[PDB]
């Protein structure tokens, strides 16, 4: 390897335009990976009834099927004050909620 | 208006210079009260010069 | 709310009452129950309320707190025992929390136990404590007084 | 010289003018080499150099020039005394209310705009929602809807002509929208020609606070401070004791916790976290801020290692290190001695016995001056 | 006569362990205020323990042979001003 | 009712409902002091005796509501504990020099 | 009802609104997948994202960012590291060869379309007959790409910037129009329906007869506003073609995805409290640990598929433990300590305890190096870390007074007796420098900064003096010899001793 005036110029140019630092020493030839890092550091400058589109407010959102499939829609019924519907609110959330602790 | 009497403890509560009041009394009520009003101490009393 | 009221006064570990306390309560109020129950009995509260209602009208004598009969002395034994009990409780909590991660099957002892989970609690008692103070070893009279 | 000491509220502009740099990293010193950090509490670039006439990184340690600034390092060469007269400021992502003007005996913020102290605590804790700028719809101003149903279900009156805010921003907007001249003129007319049974007891205090805020020149919005200044790195020292074990003051813990909570809130705001987590972060940050000043009004903040409560800035000036008897009034004095006393009948009334050991130490400079003038000695060091 | 000073307050240390200084208590200051003495109490609180800049000036004047001293401002007052500035309060000097 | 055995019999079993494992206490023994008082005063050590307690890891509870565990023989291992300072004949409690 | 507890209020708020769901996590994952699918379908448009990303695809052939950077390999491999990712290069090359025709198509037609939209002439089907097929082919080619998340994030960020510019323009229009009393619905719909016509601002004056009082300002603003927006659309933009719907579909998808993520992170909010309870009294408060665990949970909820672990808790516990342990070692230590240093300290402590318990009385640091296979200088430097410095307010005395801050000495302070000695030396040095000649005294005061703040070297003083370099040393030696006499240096000798 060499450290002539052209070596520092090409190194700075290749560090500025953008390229992997590991391949920088291989493209220059001779210089190792540790040398280029030290140079740059030393020198600096380092089905339902609604699809996924027609989903309005106060509607069911329980998915049916596979999203990566052909037919994937939601229920889309009267499901205000809740994301899911009443028919699925009891199957989604923990049924028979019985939990308590100290406070 | 006729004068009003008050104890020796409260005599320094409403004093003019806040530095003399902040020494003996609580520094919380004296500083917050004098902060909003922006009272300027003239360094007339003996406690301020010390 | 049910568990809170049950653990506040009717819990063994939460509400501890020494045998001396039970015997003192029996002497003050006859109950015929001592050295067997440590938690506050449901019948003791009614007896205390009845005694208070009786003393309110009269025919009763109050108990002074400065009386030497109502004061007990805690030597080094009871204090060190309480400190070791707190340390053992902390060690038990640590062991219960650590025993879930390691597989209990195909295991042995001496590994799921903290090396110094309670030794620091007993070392800090002699080191930093208002009771344990410097020794006044100036003469044979001070060593005994 | 100086006379006519004046104290008043400090605006954010004045705090920024006082500060030199903003601290962003809660790093006191390095573990391998004990030196200041780039943005830590102990920074040379912000609080001047550590050594006298010697910059860091060994570039301008000649001590011949004092106006130069090290390019690679980033700190100028200055005496160590400048490290005690340099302050720093901390930027806050969300406004916080001052603890002194909130939990004091007379509620200063409650005296303004006729607000009860019980209602202000709910808005600061992010429990309820306050309404401002009411339109022709229901839910008039100062409604303070408690349940969330009133904020969502009762909010079915259009997305406009209805503004509701929560937290310190609500108090800040209320203090910024309040007027002084109009309120003073309204209270002046109401005070004259009134039965003066119970309304006077509050009207007098309100008029007094309004007239104080008017002539003093301090706006009412300075109560909710936005930037907190940091004490210089000389009153909270980190001197290493004998044996390699350092010993720092308890003030570093509060600043470190405040910086950590501020950085956590800043990271939360960028990540777009839910409102439940962002609200708790703002609450914790406000608690850290108003506990760093007093630490007694709210719940006590005790360190996990030491069993004693931390001493904040307020508690440091009350009885222990304040100007009561520790530093200002009562202080240690040199050129003094102590010893037991005895009775002497031969001494006169104006004469007292003094041991030769105490007199030789108290009058050392006088003995040096006498030896210099008498001619029996030469150099001061020799004497 | 001259010993190690404090760390943050810049005052003489206390206690007979390492060259302690007899504390000039608050009640002792009232005794000087009772008398007409105003210069003894002024230098005993600023140039002896408080002032760090003018602390060496009095020693140099004593060793040279001229009795004179100058006190500009104690260090405790500066520390208190820096402490109050840390809070929301604005303590600025005038004139 | 007093002593380390008191608290040990108070709460001996460290049981967990998730895995149903318990630790049983049998007894504890005290070993001789490593350093005597005449050398503890000079070396600035701590006069104490190493405490040793025997604990069994075998638990009666097992899976499927069965009876005896798979390991019929108990573990019966000895675990080291932090030493406690002993009392001299004068009652000095020499923890340090 | 007063609490005075932030953590208590937090737990109350999380318990009064959250619940548990076994199969709800499956529905949340399906909703997140549907939102991602809708966002991808809305982002793959023409003249905005295809031509924008095609400038980077044209850079291919060098293997810098065309392959392994713009498209994820783990996804493409499933559809089918040095030894791997070989056929993926040929795959992306064939994909580029197939999309070259799609890029060549519509490239010369986008300019004509934007020009026709700017001029306002009604576009016929003569070009649409081919534009439909071109769009179908390009969308079919883009659907099979399955790019990574960074490229789609950059594209959606650029689209969001364009939408922010558009909404700023619309807000300026609304703030200029509402002074007369015009609504946003009718105004926006008229702007959308009459955007192609250049004289739409003047043609609407006939319908709005009441607008004549402000028509002059309306025109003088809206003509330049429409000119600016048209220039912005024709410079590096695609024609509208109901662009509001295309920009709102991606926004709706992102909103649905964010809502699903928030619901999923709020449902499992109480799971972090059980893990944070184990880590306590380690230098961090309970609320800070809860916040760090919430951060970890929110970071872990982004990546959750139908892998071997079908329970969200099994995958979230690892991230929560990592977030709690990674943050406890940074802030609670009170000093900057790296992660590798603390882990090495923990390993050394564990091995030392094990050796002390199963070998003998105490493990020596000499054998600790061979046991851990580390040098002696490293294992020796690992100890003596000075962790957890003592607080300065700790009461040294048994009572509350006599704190540790009083029993401390200040080393940087200089005693007055030392400063007094310096003045004497500074004065005696001037008196002793009176018998020497002026030349030697001047050269000595120049080389040694007695009365000068800046020091001068030999060459620096020689450049100002007659003697360049050599005789300066001789003069200094002569001056030093003159001062070595006991009669002349009698008083000065006491300073050194
Ligand atoms: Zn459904
Ligand atoms: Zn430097």
């Amino acid at each position: 390897m060499s450290w002539t005036d052209e070596r520092v110029s090409t190194l700075k140019k290749l560090w500025l335009d953008g390229l992997s630092a590991s391949q920088i020493a291989k493209q220059l030839g001779g210089v190792t990976r540790n040398a280029v890092i030290g140079k740059v550091h030393r020198l600096g400058l380092s089905p339902g009834s609604a699809t996924v589109l027609t989903l309005g407010a106060h509607m069911c959102k329980w998915p049916i099927g596979d999203p990566s499939s052909e037919g994937f829609t939601f229920c889309g019924r009267r499901s205000s004050e809740g994301p899911y519907c009443v028919e699925h609110a009891r199957v989604a959330y923990q049924p028979q909620q019985t939990k308590k602790k100290s406070g | 208006t006729q004068p009003v009497l008050l104890g020796i403890t409260k005599a320094s509560l409403q004093t003019k210079s806040f530095i003399s009041a902040a020494s003996f009394q609580e520094t919380t009520r004296v500083l917050t009260e004098a902060s909003v009003h922006g009272k300027t101490d003239t360094l007339e009393g003996l406690k301020e010069n010390v | 709310a049910e568990a809170m009221f049950k653990s506040l006064f009717f819990d063994a570990e939460r509400y501890d009452l020494s045998s001396v306390g039970r015997v003192k309560m029996n002497m003050r109020l006859e109950q015929d129950v001592s050295d067997e129950v440590r938690i506050l009995r449901k019948e003791d509260v009614l007896a205390v309320l009845k005694v208070l209602v009786g003393l309110r009208d009269g025919r009763g004598e109050i108990d002074d707190i400065d009386n030497l009969g109502n004061r007990r002395v805690r030597s080094v034994g009871e204090l060190l025992e309480n400190q070791y009990r707190v340390g053992l409780l902390r060690m038990e909590r640590a062991i219960k929390e650590r025993m879930s991660s390691v597989d209990i099957d195909t295991v042995m002892p001496h590994d799921l136990i903290n090396a110094k989970p309670a030794a620091a609690a007993v070392r800090e008692f002699f080191g930093s404590s208002q009771l344990s103070q410097f020794m006044d070893q100036t003469n044979p009279l001070s060593e005994i007084t | 010289t100086f006379d006519q000491i004046r104290i008043s509220l400090a605006s954010p502009e004045k705090i920024r003018s006082w500060s030199f740099g903003e601290i962003k990293k809660p790093e006191t010193i390095n573990y391998r080499t004990f030196k200041p950090e780039r943005d830590g509490l102990f920074c040379a670039r912000i609080f001047g150099p550590t050594k006298d006439y010697e910059c860091l990184c060994g570039k301008y340690k000649r001590m011949k020039y004092k106006g130069i600034i090290c390019e690679k390092c980033g700190v100028e060469v200055t005496l160590a005394r400048v490290r005690r007269e340099r302050m720093g400021h901390i930027e806050l992502a969300s406004p916080v209310a001052h603890i002194w003007f909130l939990k004091s005996l007379p509620s200063r913020i409650a005296m303004m705009l006729d607000m009860p102290l019980k209602d202000i605590e709910r808005v600061l804790y992010f429990e309820y929602y306050i309404v401002t700028e009411p339109g022709l719809t229901p839910l008039k101003q100062h409604q303070l809807l408690s349940e969330d149903d009133y904020m969502r279900a009762q909010e079915e009156y259009g997305d406009d002509s209805f503004t509701a805010e929560i937290g310190a921003e609500a108090i800040q907007n209320l203090l910024k929208a309040i007027d002084l001249e109009k309120e003073a003129e309204r209270l002046r007319e109401e005070l004259s020609g009134t039965v003066s049974d119970m309304k006077q007891k509050k009207f007098s205090k309100r008029l007094k606070i309004l007239e104080a805020f008017q002539e003093s020149g301090n706006r009412p919005e300075w109560m909710v401070l936005t930037v907190v200044p940091v004490i210089p790195p000389e009153l909270r020292p980190l001197v290493p004791l004998d044996g390699g074990r350092f010993a720092t003051s308890d003030l570093n813990d509060l600043y470190r916790r405040v910086i950590n909570r501020n950085n956590r809130l800043k990271r939360l705001i960028e990540l777009r976290a839910p409102d439940i987590i962002i609200r708790n972060e703002k609450r914790m940050l406000q608690e850290s801020v108003d506990a760093l000043f007093d630490n007694g009004r709210r719940g006590r903040v005790i360190t996990g290692a030491n069993k004693r409560p931390l001493k904040s800035l307020a508690d440091m000036l009350k009885g222990k290190q304040g100007r009561f008897r520790q530093n200002l009034l009562g202080k240690r004095v040199d050129y003094s001695g102590r010893s037991v006393i005895v009775v002497g009948p031969e001494l006169k009334l104006h004469e007292c016995g003094l041991p030769k050991k105490m007199a030789l130490e108290l009058f050392k400079p006088f003995i040096y001056a006498r030896l210099d003038a008498k001619g029996l000695s030469g150099t001061v060091k020799q004497s | 006569s001259i010993g190690p000073y404090s760390l943050v307050t810049q005052q003489p240390l206390g206690g007979k362990a390492q060259f302690g200084g007899q504390r000039f208590g608050e009640m002792e200051v009232w005794a000087l205020e009772a008398y007409g003495a105003a210069y003894t109490l002024q230098e005993m609180l600023t140039v002896k323990s408080d002032d760090v800049a003018g602390r060496t000036k009095v020693y140099e004047s004593i060793v040279r042979g001229d009795d004179t001293f100058e006190a500009g401002i104690p260090e405790s007052f500066n520390v208190l001003v820096k402490e109050m500035r840390s809070l929301g309060l604005n303590v600025e000097l005038e004139n | 009712d007093e002593g380390v055995e008191a608290v040990f019999k108070s709460v001996f079993p460290i049981k967990d409902f998730n895995e149903r494992a318990v630790l049983e206490y049998v007894s504890y023994e005290f070993e001789e002091p490593k350093y005597d008082v005449e050398e503890c005063i000079q070396r600035d050590m701590t006069f104490a005796a190493p405490l040793k307690v025997k604990l069994r890891l075998i638990v009666f509870e097992t899976e499927e509501e069965t009876g005896a565990r798979s390991v019929k023989d108990i573990k019966e291992q000895d675990v080291y504990m932090g030493d406690i300072p002993l009392m001299t004949d004068k009652g000095t409690f020499i923890v340090n020099g | 009802d007063r609490t005075d507890d932030p953590v208590r209020m937090y737990l109350r708020e999380m318990g009064s609104v959250e619940l548990l769901s076994r199969e709800g996590e499956i529905a949340i994952a399906k909703r997140i997948e549907a939102g991602r699918d809708t966002m991808i379908r809305g982002l793959c448009e023409s003249a905005l994202t295809f031509e924008a990303i095609m400038v980077w695809r044209e850079e291919l052939g060098t293997g810098r960012i065309l392959l392994r950077e713009v498209i994820d390999l783990e996804g493409t491999y499933a559809a089918i590291v040095s030894a791997m990712e070989g056929e993926l290069r040929e795959g992306v090359m064939a994909i580029l060869d197939a999309i070259a025709s799609e890029f060549e198509a519509f490239r010369k037609l986008q300019d004509k379309l934007v020009g026709s939209r700017l001029k306002g002439e009604d576009l016929s089907d003569a070009d649409r007959k081919a534009y439909e097929g071109l769009s179908a082919t390009i969308i079919q080619h883009l659907k099979t790409l399955k790019l990574n998340n960074n490229r789609i994030e950059a594209l959606v960020e650029q689209l969001y910037a364009i939408n922010k510019r558009l909404i700023g323009l619309e807000g300026r229009l609304l703030r200029l129009a509402d002074s007369y009393g015009i609504s946003r619905g009718e105004f926006l719909k008229a702007y959308f329906g009459s955007e192609l016509n250049p004289t739409w601002s003047e043609q609407v004056k006939a319908m709005g007869v009441r607008w004549t009082k402000f028509v002059e300002n309306d025109s003088q603003s809206v003509t330049d506003i429409r000119s600016e927006i048209a220039a912005l659309a024709t410079e590096t933009g695609v024609p509208i073609d109901d662009y509001r719907r295309i920009v709102q579909t991606v926004q709706k998808g992102e909103r649905e995805a964010r809502q699903a993520k928030k619901e999923m992170v709020e449902a499992n909010l109480r799971l972090v409290i059980s893990i944070a309870k184990k880590y306590t009294n380690r230098g961090l408060q309970f609320l800070d640990l809860i916040q760090e665990g919430n951060i970890g949970l929110m970071k872990a909820v982004d990546k959750f598929e139908y892998r071997r672990g079908y329970k969200f808790s099994t995958y979230a516990t690892w991230w929560i433990r990592q977030a709690i342990t990674r943050s406890i070692a940074d802030q609670a230590r009170t000093i900057r300590i790296p992660v590798h240093m603390i882990e090495t300290i923990n390993k050394i402590v564990r091995t030392s305890r094990q050796m002390l318990h199963e070998i003998g009385r105490e493990p020596t640091p000499e054998e600790l190096a061979e046991k851990l296979a580390m040098p002696l200088e490293k294992v020796r430097k690992v100890l003596k870390i000075a962790k957890e410095p003592i607080s300065l307010e700790t009461p040294i005395g048994d009572e509350e007074d006599s704190h540790l801050g009083d029993f401390i000495e200040d080393k940087n302070a200089i005693l007055p007796i030392d400063a007094a000695i310096q003045s004497n030396l500074r004065e005696t040095t001037t008196r002793v420098l009176a018998s020497l000649t002026p030349r030697e005294e001047r050269v000595l005061r120049m080389r040694f900064g007695i009365g000068m703040n800046t020091d001068h070297t030999l060459e620096e003083v020689g450049q100002q003096f007659s003697v360049t370099r050599e005789r300066i040393r001789q003069i200094e030696a002569k001056a030093l010899r003159k001062l070595k006499h006991p009669s002349r240096s009698r008083k000065l000798r006491s300073f050194l001793d």
